């Protein structure tokens, strides 16, 4: 180890902090993709929470979404575990009830320990654009999709979007 | 005073029914409009009722049934209501266009060929 664990955290959080203060896209690709990356408690580094806005061209716009990051004393040795709030989002690779995240680069078969929070949260905002829905966790969202019904899948998404707010 | 959650099934028929669509555009109904069985877009003054207090997300338009379906499930809404006689060739009743699964999502459905039915369940 938790020592190297540790120090792998406490660089992390210097990175993030630095990117994400910066105004400037050369610096902060993350622009309009993570508005915040903290831990939320300061004294405890291993529970973080992000906040994405939804990707454009996708019935996700305009809409922010929380999540939260368990970083694992192994860490970065295995992956965080990254989920959304419960009953925040309908997906095909999220099981809304849960906030549980299908994300293949956090798979023991293909983790790799040279991404880091950043690059995973990103990866989470990417798989809102674009989902793989031959392997869904929401076997109705998935079915929607893969019928090509893309009126029922922007209507029911931005209703649910809307209807969490009220 | 206290009402269930519905689905409505938008066909031509349910469209037609003269029902004053604002008392209702606030309470928890889903529009969901079948276009694969619509010619047209669904009536102005329908969308007009539910804009004009922002309860617009409350119409799903649907490209496809096996869409429409999927979405019946999700939402999981006590009441669905709908008219089977406008999904068949031939012109009467078949309970064989909601599909056997739909049981298990919603509580109370309702196929209705006649108007005071359809006009009691959806102003209860």
């Amino acid at each position: 180890m938790a020592d190297t664990c540790m120090s792998r955290i406490v660089k992390e959080y210097k990175v993030i902090l630095k990117t994400l203060a910066s105004d400037d896209p050369i610096a902060n690709p993350y622009r309009g993709i993570i508005e915040s990356l903290n831990p939320i408690d300061e004294t405890d580094l291993s529970k973080w929470e992000a906040i994405i806005s939804g990707p454009s061209d996708t019935p996700y716009e305009n809409h922010q979404f929380r999540i939260l990051i368990e970083v694992p004393s192994s860490y970065p040795m295995n992956p965080p575990k990254i989920s959304f709030m419960q009953n925040n989002i309908l997906h095909c690779n999220v099981k809304s009830a849960t906030g549980e995240i299908c994300l293949n680069i956090l798979k023991p078969e293909e983790w790799t320990p040279v991404w880091d929070l950043l690059h995973c949260v990103h990866a989470v905002w990417r798989l809102l654009r674009e989902p793989v829905c031959d392997s869904p966790l929401d076997v109705d969202i998935g079915a929607i999709i893969r019928c090509g019904d893309m009126s029922a899948y922007q209507g029911i998404v931005k209703y649910f979007l809307a209807e969490r707010e009220r | 005073k206290a009402r269930k959650s519905k689905c409505i099934i938008m066909s031509k028929s349910i469209q037609g029914l003269p029902i004053k669509w604002e008392e209702y555009a606030a309470d928890e109904v889903v529009l969901l409009v079948p276009t694969s069985h619509t010619d047209g877009s669904m009536k102005q003054a329908i969308g007009d009722a539910f804009r004009k207090t922002k309860n617009e997300h409350k119409i799903i338009y649907c490209d496809s049934m096996d869409g429409l379906w999927s979405c019946v499930r999700r939402l999981g809404k006590f009441q669905c209501i709908l008219n089977s006689r406008d999904f068949t060739s031939s012109g009467g009743s078949d309970a064989a266009v909601v599909p056997e699964d739909i049981g298990r999502f919603v509580k109370f459905v309702v196929d209705s060929d006649v108007e005071d039915v359809l006009i009691d369940t959806l102003c209860n």
